[PDB]
């Protein structure tokens, strides 16, 4: 799973 | 007793990887990549890197690992907690290391091109990671040139560091990851979520 | 059949070993070491050596793995005996070295470096082994200096497939020692030392 | 164990 990752790579 | 120590070792963990992600997104180039090649790289590679700050920390010392510059584990410590194996494996590494007296700028290369270099199993654009390596290796061979040029093969000397320092990154998620299924130490959302992938 | 198959490609590694073996005994200084330290080093490359002569073998072809001259697995017969997954593993190096054009004289060097590098728990002289490892490296990259000067970083871009060669090779050591392990397979008695080794 | 490669390597 990536949820987290994926928020802190975009913002 | 075992519990605590992987409890603070873990927590060391998660406050580590925000840091890890965030500098990451700095790489030159890196952002470039898609979202999901960016994610397969670091689920690959997040673990050599955190390995690598331990090296770094652990030089000015001798037979102890620094996970933090407060919290720094000897071999008695190690077998207390579980971790003698991984301790033994961490310490092979900070061999090498000291001997070649890797510098704070060599171990930040070391990271980067660790992190392209990663072989995951599910990346979207072979030829922008590759060409990312191949900048990462090529920023490392001019560096290395330029400030260590009566070494020659200085920057090979590192880069055979690179398949220890992978199979110790495995093992120690694998550890932890047995960790995680028995149950008795707490961990944060985002160490989970690096550690389960 | 699986069976069969895997008989086939054990039988393989086994008549390989005895060459790996052989031309291990000619690397310069390699004899120099103790006999303890020289089979440290054998029993804990013998895995990663063997998967380059498969990468170099393999050069030749589209998606398939030359275990022998006379032996090409594809993806489907490769998922018939249970080696997919490693058959991907392997095509994931053929790639990389194919792109590199890799030659014969630099898959020689990268075994030898390669068994130096191995990083092995039970080292008697860690100076020695060390000192095989630098020259062992050095010949590589003198080669590469005198024979693709114009590729400046070249030698670079081989030590960075060995990271995914040890991981491919430890992968393939606990793939054919479950196979041990299930018992309907032969192996000879070399392989099964090298298998069971620590 | 080492037997084998012990002989090989003399
Ligand atoms: C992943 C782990 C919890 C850790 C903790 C802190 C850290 O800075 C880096 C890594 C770890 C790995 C390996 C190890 O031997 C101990 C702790
Ligand atoms: C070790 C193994 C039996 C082998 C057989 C033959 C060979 O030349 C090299 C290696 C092997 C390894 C990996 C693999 O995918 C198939 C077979």
């Amino acid at each position: 799973k990536h949820k987290i990752l994926h928020r802190l790579l975009q913002d | 007793g075992d519990i605590k120590a992987l409890t603070t070792l873990c927590d060391l963990a998660d406050r580590e990887l925000v840091v890890i992600i965030g500098w990451a997104k700095h790489i030159p180039g890196f952002s470039s990549l898609s979202l999901g090649d960016q994610m397969s790289l670091l689920q690959s590679a997040w673990m050599e890197i955190l390995i690598l700050g331990i090296v770094y920390r652990s030089l000015p010392y001798d037979d102890k690992l620094v996970y933090a510059e407060d919290y720094i584990m000897d071999e008695e410590h190690s077998r207390l907690a579980g971790l003698l194996e991984l301790y033994r494996a961490i310490l092979q590494l900070v061999r090498r290391y000291k001997k070649l007296k890797v510098e704070k700028e060599e171990f930040v290369t070391l990271k980067a091109l660790a992190l392209a270099n990663s072989d995951s199993m599910h990346i979207e654009d072979l030829e922008a990671v590759q060409k990312l390596q191949d900048l990462l290796h090529e920023a490392l061979q001019d560096y290395e040139l330029s400030q260590h040029h009566e070494e020659p093969w200085r920057t090979g000397k590192l880069l055979l560091t690179l398949p220890l320092l992978r199979q110790t990154a495995a093992k120690a998620v694998q550890h932890f990851y047995s960790v995680k299924l028995q149950g008795k130490v707490p961990m944060h959302k985002l160490f989970l979520e690096m550690l389960e992938a």
